[PDB]
């Protein structure tokens, strides 16, 4: 069954990327997930929060 | 390759193209009817000039679009119209497929036509007859006959199953064989 | 009259049926109420009267017609719906 | 024959080209017994097809301003082999790079979406660069996925193109009760300079026009499209009717477990 | 041998129906 | 079986009443106001109250199943 | 603003795609043209029922 | 037939190779043999694919009857394939439904 | 083949034999509940 679904994997591709994923084959996952993002927004914010007070300041 | 074409022939002019169409198209039509599945409408309507002749072509091209399709009583029907497009020793498993698939049909109808009489008659299509019969007659020439008679057993004509065999060969095994089957058989004694 | 699904009033609906200027209006419905004639509350704030039911009397021949109609209708309720909750469940009969 | 076409199309008129084509037919009856099929997949036979291309081309064309529209998309299809087919000095025609983004504009035209996509996937020509001509067709569907503004403005760009003008005609009209469809239900006020802002009249009574043909009844340059809603339906009828056989259902999706 | 056996049977899948139809009889006769 | 009920008594009231406008009805003023008070009783309507109560408990019995 | 803030060019542009997802069931809104601004549709839709069912 | 194809490259394979897939898988289709069909089938479903035709593969659909009796791993080649062009001719909600399948499967 | 293959289709039906197969043990384990 297990080289049948080798087998079929195979067909289904080989793969260039896919190859070095497995190559590469770890790690966690803690618990819960969605929606990470970008980050450096919070201080990004209080630094503008301040440039933007302080342009408010400025203002 | 694919029906593009042969799908686009189909609907142009000149009967001459359109069976040169279907010619072209009916040895092809083994692999490509999967596309012309969808020209079924016309190639219907097709078979429906008399004014073009070789629509029997069509006919029986849709008679294997109709295996490949699965639909039988359709082919059957439009192998029936072939005739000439159809043969029973043109051999194909579609062929040989549609030709069993064909007679099948006959017995219930023979065995409903039975029901009522049983007999000689014009109820069924004299097409499945004869090809029933030919194919008979194939058993005949089988020569080996519960093959036909198991057929006209269930066939229920005694014409077949008349007395050929008979005077043929197997003096003794032809009959019995049959009869003491029959005992165990036949629903209507 | 106004029913079956559509007994409100307003006052001045009342008012002028009644040629009652309209301030007695709900002295009139509050004291309908009082004697069992009627059933139901007044919205002031809008002046509606919502008549939750009213006492029946009685009827002549034609009135009767209107009931027999009606009974045919929720009759046909039923024939339909009893006879159309046995297909889906005809697995589950005793 | 084979530069009788060329004398048809070089020649520039479409209903010279039209009944010039009937008596083509017949050598494209022949012809067509040979050039035709092309299942083969292949110098004497290059011939046969280098000649059959252009004459089926010139086929589309012609049909183009005759309206034969489905006629050459059979001869598109039967066009399919040719440029399509493995080989180099087979599939080039620019024909074939102008024709095939009619023949995509043709499927809009007639709103047929499912075979448009399923032309998509099956054109999916990898060494393509982003859509040269034929973003035209496409660019012109992904926005109508959508926004509008964008597409007139690909309905402007055609121009540098051919008698898909006339399908502009077309699918120009095809946008506007769109718009016009949408606008019914987003909001029931108009000025009349606005529906010509939106409609993208250069005419003011052009409006009125349409309005009319849509039945819109117009209030001094100030249009209603009303009754707004009926939200009404609040259950009545495949609440407890379908829900019942559904308890039913679930209920044998209980009893039937057994 | 068809003659004798492909219509031989016949039988069969009657005996399978002969039970198959019987057999939800046990199930059910059983259960009350 | 409820149902089948139902019905039957709809029937009785039904050609009875009939029988009212032509079996000699006699008058029966007191069958007629309880009939009314059966229409009265009658619970209409869709109405935008309803349409939330049996709304807002058809989800519970949903949440339970 | 809306056009300022998904980049395109022109408001006209906007009230065809806005127009559009109305049309759609996204929104539940209308749009005042005059003063060209969508105004927004409420959640009176909060317990449909039918949805959870 | 898994290896047959594999290997393969062109026309001779996608096209001379695959009139006799659809041969016998006709054959074997009225041979009643599950697995091979289904097999086969996944075999010119996936030509169509490395061809760019989805139409002729989807009506292929409209035709196809599957069998029982299979490998999970063809069960779910299959389901691969149908959900993908199933999406490419635009309809989705029944394509999450087939690719779902293709990773239970 | 004509009626050769013939004898397969139905040959096959033996499905039905499994089935009944689970029936059986399904039948006869009520039959020792009930007895």
């Amino acid at each position: 069954e297990k080289k049948q679904p080798v087998d079929l994997g195979l067909l289904e591709e080989d793969d260039e990327f896919e190859e070095f994923p497995a190559e590469d084959w770890d790690a966690h996952v803690w618990e819960d997930n969605w929606d990470d993002d970008n980050v450096e927004d919070d201080f990004s914010n209080q630094l503008r929060a301040e440039l933007e007070k302080h342009g408010y300041k400025m203002e | 390759t694919s029906a593009a074409g042969i799908i686009s022939l189909l609907d142009e002019d000149e009967p001459q193209l359109k069976e040169f169409a279907l010619h072209k198209l009916n040895a092809v039509v083994n692999d490509f009817w999967a596309e012309i599945s969808e020209s079924v409408d016309k190639i219907e309507v097709l078979y429906e000039d008399e004014g073009f002749r070789s629509r029997q072509f069509a006919a029986l091209v849709a008679s294997k679009v109709f295996y490949h399709l699965g639909a039988f009583e359709e082919s059957l029907n439009y192998a029936l119209g072939a005739g000439d497009l159809f043969n029973v020793n043109d051999n194909s498993e579609y062929v040989e497929t549609i030709i069993a698939k064909c007679i099948d049909h006959y017995t219930k109808q023979c065995v409903e036509n039975a029901d009522l009489p049983e007999g000689e008659k014009k109820p069924i299509d004299q097409r499945l007859e004869g090809i029933v019969n030919k194919m008979f007659q194939r058993c005949l020439d089988d020569h080996k006959y519960k093959q036909a008679i198991g057929i006209a057993l269930e066939t229920r004509r005694l014409d077949v199953f008349e007395k050929t065999i008979l005077e043929s060969n197997d003096v003794p095994g032809m009959l019995a064989y049959s009869l003491k089957l029959c005992m165990s058989l036949m629903q209507n004694k | 009259t106004r029913p079956a699904n559509h007994r409100q009033l307003t006052f001045e609906e009342i008012a002028k049926s009644a040629k009652i200027t309209v301030n007695e209006v709900e002295l009139l419905v509050m004291k309908a109420l009082s004697v069992g004639l009627v059933k139901g509350s007044i919205d002031e704030v809008d002046k509606r009267v919502h008549m939750t039911w009213v006492q029946p009397r009685v009827l002549d021949l034609q009135q009767i017609k209107g009931m027999k109609d009606r009974l045919e209708f929720w009759c046909t309720d039923v024939k339909s719906m009893e006879m159309l909750v046995e297909h889906q469940a005809h697995d589950i009969l005793t | 024959q084979a530069a009788t076409g060329m004398y048809e199309q070089l020649k520039g008129e479409w209903n010279r080209k039209s009944p010039n084509l009937s008596k083509c037919g017949e050598e494209l009856g022949r012809l067509k017994l040979v050039l035709l099929e092309l299942n083969f997949l292949p110098k004497l036979t290059k011939q046969q097809l280098i000649l059959a291309r252009d004459i089926l081309e010139i086929g589309a064309q012609w049909s183009i301003l005759r309206k034969d529209i489905p006629s050459f998309e059979r001869y598109m299809a039967q066009l399919k082999c040719y440029y399509f087919d493995y080989k180099e000095q087979l599939p080039e025609s620019a024909y074939m790079h102008q024709l095939l983004g009619l023949n995509l504009l043709f499927l809009l035209s007639q709103n047929r979406v499912a075979e448009f996509h399923t032309e998509l996937e099956r054109l999916p020509a990898k060494d393509i660069q982003t859509n040269v001509y034929i973003k035209h067709p496409v660019s012109l569907e992904q926005y109508l996925m959508e926004g509008s503004y964008n597409k007139v403005f690909l309905a402007k760009g055609n121009i540098p193109a051919e008698s898909y003008t006339f399908f502009i005609d077309i699918l120009l009209d095809t946008i506007r009760d769109e718009i016009a469809g949408c606008i019914e239900k987003a909001y029931e006020k108009i000025l009349f300079t606005e529906a010509t802002r939106i409609l993208f009249f250069n005419t003011p009574k052009k409006m009125t026009d349409y309005a009319k043909k849509r039945g819109w009844v117009l209030g001094p340059n100030n249009y209603y499209s009303f009754a707004s809603q009926q939200q009404k339906p609040e259950d009545t009828t495949i609440p407890s009717t379908e829900l019942a056989k559904q308890v039913i259902e679930y209920a044998r999706q209980l009893e039937m477990i057994v | 041998d068809l003659y004798s056996r492909y219509k031989k049977l016949q039988q069969e899948l009657e005996f399978l129906e002969v039970q198959e139809e019987y057999i939800k009889d046990e199930q059910k006769n059983l259960k009350k | 079986h409820g149902l089948k009920g139902l019905n039957s008594k709809l029937l009785d009231i039904r050609s009875y009443l009939e029988k009212v406008a032509t079996g000699k009805l006699p008058i029966n003023h007191q069958i007629i106001y309880q009939l009314q008070d059966v229409f009265n009783l009658l619970p209409d309507v869709s109405l935008q109250e309803f349409v939330k109560a049996f709304y807002l408990k058809t989800n519970d019995q949903m949440v339970v199943v | 603003d809306i056009a300022q803030k998904l980049q395109l060019d022109s408001p006209e542009d906007a009230e065809f795609i806005v127009a559009k997802a109305i049309r759609d069931g996204v929104i539940e809104a209308s749009i005042n043209h005059e003063k060209g601004y969508v105004q927004s549709k409420e959640m009176i839709d909060i317990y449909s029922t039918r949805e959870p069912q | 037939y898994y290896y047959h194809a594999r290997v393969y490259e062109f026309l001779d394979k996608l096209d001379v190779v695959r009139s006799f897939l659809h041969a016998r898988l006709r054959t074997a289709t009225l041979r009643h043999d599950a697995d091979g069909q289904a097999t086969l089938l996944n075999l010119l479903l996936r030509n169509y694919l490395h061809y760019s035709l989805y139409d002729q593969a989807e009506k292929l659909v409209s035709k196809s009857v599957f069998p029982e009796q299979a490998n999970n791993n063809e069960w779910a080649r299959y389901l691969y394939y149908t959900g993908r062009i199933k999406a490419i001719q635009l309809e989705y909600s029944e394509a999450r439904r087939t690719m779902t399948n293709a990773l239970r499967k | 083949y004509l009626s050769k293959i013939e004898e397969l289709q139905l040959i096959v039906n033996d499905k039905s034999q499994n089935l009944r197969r689970l029936q059986a043990q399904r039948n006869e384990l009520n039959a020792k509940v009930r007895l």
